């Protein structure tokens, strides 16, 4: 399911800014 | 009418942004209790202001890392924003000054916690849940906007929920006042409009798209587009095609179809109609934009609290002492803060 994909992906943190 | 408040709210704004308030406080009045949060260039924390005994979040810069992240003019924009603007769903800036390593930025304590905690723990909010927050995210952009401000980082991490279920808007790292179109390609991966990726040139659209993602993200339990690295990210961005859940309503996949629009002659918000085109959704029908500015709709939910300086909505961080050097550190770079 796109919500198991989702919890098993390694951006389900708190995500950083980015700049360039 | 939303105009004529508008108009005095300009005029507030002018005057403080023309005449920024510096230097109204000093370190060794507060009282460090807590870390709440740590990024890029320095950390929050939960004080305690000693001879009130108000508590506050202090968010401490560090000077050397700001300058090696080129986030110079970032940082004055922030804090000559925060200290300019008023308006229900956006953090209070009470104290700012700086020292010899650090900037410092004391604002209103929340104590409820992210919007980001407390959606990854329950996985999604329900359709009222999401839309009692998008309303406030929907005036507060219409507000901003109004005074040619950018706001550039939308997500559920920079959202605070207060003591009565509203929200806080935190972090104006990347704001910018800006009459015209911009070029700095900055946010948050999963948030940037595909304008930005691109390197067009932009405006205050970008952040009708954010709401696209965070209405989607809220209702969702995910955002439209993820990935492992942000280039994969980017990809499907540039794409653009969004699946929606299941359960989402008819209302819901329209309204966002026309938020995560490629399109700018078509992206809602940007249109001549302007945030009126939102604001008349279906999907908000049932939302009275009045009682929601004035904070009068129950919120449906209240974070739980146990006391004053409590700290148990917010996660655990790894204390690190204060270090103020000896020697003065960036002074040209920071004269305005
Ligand atoms: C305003 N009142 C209040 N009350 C309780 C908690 C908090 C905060 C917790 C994390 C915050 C934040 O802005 N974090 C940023 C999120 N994008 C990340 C960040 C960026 C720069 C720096 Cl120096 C520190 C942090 Cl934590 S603000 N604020």
């Amino acid at each position: 399911t796109t919500y198991a994909d989702f919890i098993a992906s390694g951006r389900t943190g708190r995500r950083n800014a980015i700049h360039d | 009418s939303v105009k004529e408040f508008l108009a005095k709210a300009k005029e507030d704004f002018l005057k403080k942004w023309e005449t920024p308030s510096q230097n109204t406080a000093q370190l060794d009045q507060f009282d460090r209790i807590k870390t709440l949060g740590t990024g890029s260039f320095g950390r929050v924390m939960l004080v305690k202001h000693k001879e009130s005994g108000n508590h506050y979040a202090m968010k401490i810069l560090d000077k050397q890392k700001v300058v090696k992240l080129k986030q110079i003019e970032h940082t004055l924009n922030e804090k000559r924003i925060l200290q300019a603007v008023n308006f229900p769903f956006l953090v209070k800036l009470e104290f700012s000054f700086k020292d010899n390593s650090n900037l410092y930025m004391v604002m209103e304590y929340v104590a409820g916690g992210e919007m980001f905690s407390h959606l990854r723990r329950i996985g999604r909010f329900s359709e009222p849940h999401a839309r009692f927050y998008a309303a406030q995210i929907v005036l507060t952009f219409e507000y901003l906007h109004s005074l040619d401000l950018i706001y550039r980082d939308l997500k559920p991490e920079n959202l605070l929920i207060d003591e009565q279920g509203y929200i806080q808007v935190t972090d104006f790292g990347f704001a910018k006042r800006v009459k015209g179109r911009t070029w700095t390609l900055c946010g948050t991966p999963e948030y940037l409009a595909p304008e930005i990726i691109l390197s067009k040139g932009y405006n205050k659209a970008v952040d009708w798209w954010a709401l696209g993602v965070l209405i989607y993200e809220m209702a969702a339990g995910y955002p439209p587009f993820f990935a492992d690295q942000p280039i994969q990210i980017y990809e499907k961005i540039v794409s653009g095609k969004v699946r929606f859940p299941s359960h989402f309503s008819s209302d819901l996949k329209d309204l966002l179809r026309n938020l995560l629009q490629v399109d700018l002659t078509k992206r809602f918000g940007n249109l001549k109609n302007g945030v009126n085109d939102i604001k008349n959704h279906k999907w908000f029908a049932t939302t009275d934009w009045i009682a929601i500015y004035q904070r009068k709709v129950e919120a449906p939910f209240i974070p739980k609290f146990k006391g004053p300086g409590d700290t148990s909505n917010f996660d655990d961080y790894e204390e690190e002492e204060i270090r103020v050097s000896i020697n003065e550190k960036c002074g040209k770079e920071f004269t305005e803060f």
